């Protein structure tokens, strides 16, 4: 391979797919992880009818397209639509030929082997890449936060994971999973805003409520004190202008929504909160490395962009962990992209160029080569 | 595999720490420059003030 060829880096998020080239400081493209198909025939006469649509183009046509996600809870669920996301990534967003660039992919931890093999087969037989690789999203987040030892709380859209890592070794015996992230939080926000009298049920309204979630919600340091203040004072309420010009006032829902991360009981889930997920994950590791994990607890992914979440997690893990452990949350400003930035760093290193699956090795070995290369 | 992915990322961040070391070195050299100029000006003005007084003694 010519040393001047920059590899493509693609982040397979459940909410938004991200894309760019190795060595960039940030992804060049980000778009919803959706493929759309017409709700009825004959609607789009004269507007260039297609069998399906992808990304922003499909998102703006939500009113006439049924929309489906090929990536759900961090796992791929529809491979034709996954190929269409990758097609949109290569040809429509990045505008390059994938057979001319190596491609690095991201995945959820503990991703089933069949999915990895199918990704490998699609990349080498459909897109004919000269090389490709796969890596865990949380691990790339730790790399982007400049670290090789630490535990990452990686929260995208449809799922959260807590991933302890020792000198780059991800540790499956201590990884924990939590089927709860911004998607579930948006549903809960729809619920409590409907209880507030601002009824939101349609597929379009759900995105307005996601915008409210992104702009106005925050993690409070003390849930009880915050509730008391909201009930005794209206200073916590914020105005939001709906697309039709109607202004609605959002109150305690700002923090009741993300609180489900720490107390999943609000959702009816008998599950650990993100603080407990991280704490128990650390406590499943060997005692000697728990101190380093406590000192290097990293938050990553789009769901972690709230205010105050770092402080709340720090408080919770200081209260849970032994007094001897020097707890420290790390929450970078670009942590929504750290998943992808780690791949940029990884794929641009000269010593990493030995780690690829090559087209030759795939032809010699088949998809199972992924179990010998990618982790 | 994980060790290679750890060592190359560690080399990357070691380069980053080297760059931060260069930034800190730049600020320390700025500090050296201003400190040196300040007390050089002081001691020259002092020994040249001590020489004008000595010249006052010389009649």
């Amino acid at each position: 391979m010519d040393d001047d060829i920059a590899a493509l880096v693609v982040d397979n998020g459940s909410g938004m797919c991200k894309a760019g080239f190795a060595g960039d400081d940030a992804p060049r493209a980000v778009f919803p992880s959706i493929v759309g198909r017409p709700r009825h025939q004959g609607v789009m006469v004269g507007m260039g009818q297609k069998d399906s649509y992808v990304g922003d183009e499909a998102q703006s046509k939500r009113g006439i397209l049924t929309l489906k996600y090929p990536i759900e809870h961090g796992i791929v669920t529809n491979w034709d639509d996954m190929e269409k996301i990758w097609h949109h990534t290569f040809y429509n967003e990045l505008r390059v030929a994938p057979e001319e660039h190596p491609v690095l992919l991201t995945e959820a931890p503990l991703n089933p082997k069949a999915n990895r093999e199918k990704m490998t087969q699609i990349m080498f037989e459909t897109f004919n890449t000269p090389a490709m690789y796969v890596a865990i999203q949380a691990v790339l987040s730790l790399y982007a936060s400049g670290r090789t030892t630490g535990i990452v709380m990686d929260s995208g859209d449809g799922v959260t994971h807590t991933v302890p890592i020792y000198e780059g070794y991800a540790l499956p015996h201590a990884i924990l999973r939590l089927d709860l992230a911004g998607r579930d939080l948006t549903d809960y926000l729809m619920k409590i805003l409907t209880e507030r009298g601002y009824s939101f049920t349609t597929t379009a309204e759900r995105e307005i409520v996601r915008d409210i979630k992104e702009k106005l919600c925050y993690v409070a340091l003390d849930f009880e004190q915050e509730m008391a203040t909201a009930a005794s004072s209206s200073s916590l309420e914020k105005s939001y202008e709906l697309p039709d010009g109607q202004v609605i006032t959002i109150g305690n829902e700002r923090f009741r929504c993300p609180e489900a991360l720490f107390q999943p009981s609000f959702l009816g889930m008998e599950s650990c909160g993100i603080h407990e997920t991280t704490f128990n994950s650390i406590m499943k590791c060997d005692v000697d490395i728990r101190k380093d994990l406590y000192a290097n607890t990293v938050l990553s992914g789009g769901t972690t962009m709230y205010p105050g979440i770092a402080d709340r997690m720090q408080k919770e893990i200081t209260a849970l962990a032994p007094s001897t452990m020097k707890i420290k949350i790390i929450a970078p400003p670009e942590r929504k992209y750290s998943v992808w930035i780690g791949g940029s760093i990884l794929a641009s290193l000269s010593t990493f160029q030995q780690m690829w699956i090559s087209k030759q090795e795939y032809d010699e070995s088949g998809p199972s080569i992924v179990h010998r290369k990618c982790f | 595999i994980a060790s290679t992915m750890a060592k190359d990322v560690r080399q990357f961040w070691s380069n980053v720490e080297k760059v931060v070391q260069f930034k800190q070195q730049s600020r320390l050299e700025e500090k050296r420059k201003k400190a040196l100029d300040l007390h050089l000006d002081f001691i020259v003005g002092q020994t040249e003030k001590y020489s004008d007084l000595l010249s006052q003694s010389l009649n």
